[PDB]
């Protein structure tokens, strides 16, 4: 049951701030130290800073100096990278990690990731299309159109349907917005009577749609 | 200043083979510093696993078909038996320095026997049309290799630079990839034409594969 | 109540071998690292090998590389340091050390040292004799602690109880090859009558434990 | 390889004096390779202490008198107003390199005003006369500074060569001395003599003290 989770990202324009958490469980932060990581989309992990939450020790990477602070509150578990200055460049998924027992230069456990993205653009909610199928395999789908920022998750008949099931990463259009679509391949003896619904959800516009996908009349 | 270089950047090796993944630093550096060089094993939408630590040591938990090794300023990773589930980026990481940093990252692809793609075509829904937009799609479905050449035409037209493609991960279980290709048409081009064909070139084909509809049949 | 205390030191042939082990309480040697420390005879301090017990990992430094070992046992929260080929150049105490929390390279507590000395010649205990109370209103008096080797001994005041003006020798050899010193203490001349004092007297080596009453002379 | 040169190897100040003592790195190492310099100290008889750890963190329960810093390659360790009990031996630690490797060490002594010596003289026991061998020995207490002579005579015969000395450390609260001078004679040369005299010259002292006995009385 050790855990690390991060939260707080989101768009943000360039020149803002923005501030990350990372609450532990399982362990206390103050046994250890706690680490930033990021990645930039189709990236390599660049570290970006570390503390020592018991006596406040930290250090950075030359390329967020000035701008990320690290910190951390022992008695909430909790620590925080405040980002300042933003610029197009630190988008990236952010991950915390720490080192445990007394094995120093070892991220062994490391949080889900929180996505930073910095941009100009509006955050703008998806429009969800039908893939319509026409004693084989048929293929069905969901065209997930015109969003932003990332991400989007699809789901198929709310988590039941998983064997089949393609969602493609996301393409960036050339107007800004993103597109993707979810695919899956069924009997095509389930068609008549079988129902098929893809949940979309694009949590950073409030967006969910649940779109039923059949053969056209 | 110092930097790992791994090698090679990229490969495929069949499920039971050897792996050896390299990482150099960047320059000569004393014997008396110590790297404490660690592996990190990266699957897609994925953090980071620890796979190996302090140059050799194997995680809690981790395959023992995963060590790691070094002999001065050269580390490496290898992975005694390739299973389709290593497919990943696999990322070295020096902490000769504070900051410690990464390695550029190695892609290990699972090299399976050659599959050919499923292929559908999919019209622009009604609902679509009304937005003033055509989008036609072209699925490849769980094919192996991943390279696919896919071509789009309209009435005969070749389309050049109207598409995009999203191509899905390397399954963990099967080894294979899917594919779409999204064709983008105005809603007054997509009705003024009638034959819509996508035309797959893969390895696992003889011959390129046409799956085609006409605009307003079923 | 963090304590290290070590053991096994004491006098031992050139070319001959020692354990010495380092027992601790107060917390646990699996949640940290061990370290041995020596310091030969008016020098400075040389590290010796450090120890992570959780995975039995060791480094060691060059000068004994080869002829230490460091290990440890964690069900005894005890870890050791074997010495063999010991050398002239070993002869020193050597002191045991940790980390605490997760705060790296800061040896936050130490144990008391233990001394191991590398000879050809033999033990041999001391004898004690009474430096007795023969300047204004304080008299001296004290224990001449005679021909023992090898070093050390210790010497307390009634059992203890008395550290107040008490000065005890740094040892001197003498040209026997053996060591001596005085343990003296300074206290009210008004005291001789009625209060006792003895000097508790220890050479571990040998085996030799002597208490013994300094009173004015008949 | 990579070293600490600590300089001076040894300083004397006054109670209340300000002293700084130095580190340097033996030669040049990138600014990207951390040193973590730690800082001890040593009393006479007892195992190093911590007093800093990476660089300049004061370590728990020190006196706040005691601080680090460091720049470049070059550490300092600095006793803001100097006492007493902080005479001792000063060794830094680098850890650039594993293994780590201390500096020299640097002994602070404590400057103080100066005290003669009390003088003390005691024949040989009657115990150790039994085992043949006859020592006297003379003590000089609690006395500033170090510098002292002590000359034996018996039945004024000058004593060369057959005597030895030993000093303590200065002490942790008077910053004084003592010193035994041991004169060791066979029983049969103590038996032939009379008057044993042990004659102190110290600054302290305005002529030279002397203290006798005569054997058997
Ligand atoms: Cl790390
Ligand atoms: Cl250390
Ligand atoms: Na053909």
């Amino acid at each position: 049951e050790v855990q690390l989770v991060e939260s707080g990202g989101g768009l943000v324009q360039p020149g803002g701030s923005l501030r990350l958490s990372c609450a532990a469980s399982g362990f206390n932060i103050k046994d250890t130290w706690i680490h930033w990581v990021r990645q930039a989309p189709g990236k390599g992990l660049e570290w970006v800073a570390r503390i020592y939450p018991t006596n406040g020790y930290t250090r950075y990477a030359d390329s967020v100096k000035g701008r990320f602070t690290i910190s951390a509150d022992t008695s909430k578990n909790t620590a925080y990278l405040q980002m300042n200055s933003l610029r197009a460049e630190d988008t990236a998924v952010y991950y915390c990690s720490r080192w445990g027992g007394f094995m120093f230069y070892a991220m062994d456990y490391w949080g889900q990731g929180t996505l930073v993205t910095v941009s100009s653009a509006s955050t703008k909610g998806p429009s969800v299309f039908p893939l319509a199928p026409s004693g084989g395999t048929a293929a069905l789908g969901c065209l997930v159109k015109d969003y932003f920022p990332e991400p989007v998750t699809v789901s198929w008949n709310s988590g039941a349907l998983t064997s089949g099931v393609h969602t493609f990463p996301a393409v960036l259009q050339s107007s800004g917005l993103y597109s993707l679509s979810s695919v899956v391949t069924v009997p095509s003896s389930s068609l008549g009577t079988q129902t098929y619904i893809c949940n979309v959800n694009h949590k950073p516009s409030n967006t969910k749609v649940d779109k039923k996908v059949e053969p056209k009349s | 200043d110092i930097q790992m270089t791994q090698s090679p950047s990229s490969l495929s090796a069949s499920v039971g083979d050897r792996v050896t993944i390299t990482c150099r630093a960047s320059q000569d550096i004393p014997r008396s510093i110590s790297g404490y060089v660690a592996w990190y094993q990266q699957k897609p939408g994925k953090a980071p696993k620890l796979l190996i630590y302090w140059g050799s040591y194997l995680y809690s938990g981790v395959p023992s078909r995963f060590s790691g090794s070094g002999s001065g300023t050269d580390f490496t990773l290898t992975i005694s038996s390739l299973q389709p589930e290593d497919f990943a980026t696999y990322y070295c990481q020096q902490h000769y320095t504070t900051p410690p940093t990464f390695g550029q990252g190695t892609k290990v692809e699972i090299k399976r026997t050659v599959a050919a793609p499923s292929v559908f075509i999919f019209p622009p829904s009604d609902e679509q049309l009304k937005s003033g937009t055509a989008s036609v799609v072209c699925l490849l479905n769980n094919f192996y290799p991943r390279e696919a050449k896919v071509q789009w035409k309209v009435d005969n037209a070749l389309q050049s630079g109207n598409s995009q493609e999203s191509v899905t991960e390397q399954d963990s279980k099967d080894s294979t990839y899917s594919l779409s290709s999204t064709l983008t048409l105005s809603k007054a081009d997509y009705e003024k034409h009638k034959v819509y064909a996508c035309e797959v070139t893969h390895q696992g084909l003889s011959s390129p594969v046409t799956k085609s509809f006409n605009r307003g049949e079923c």
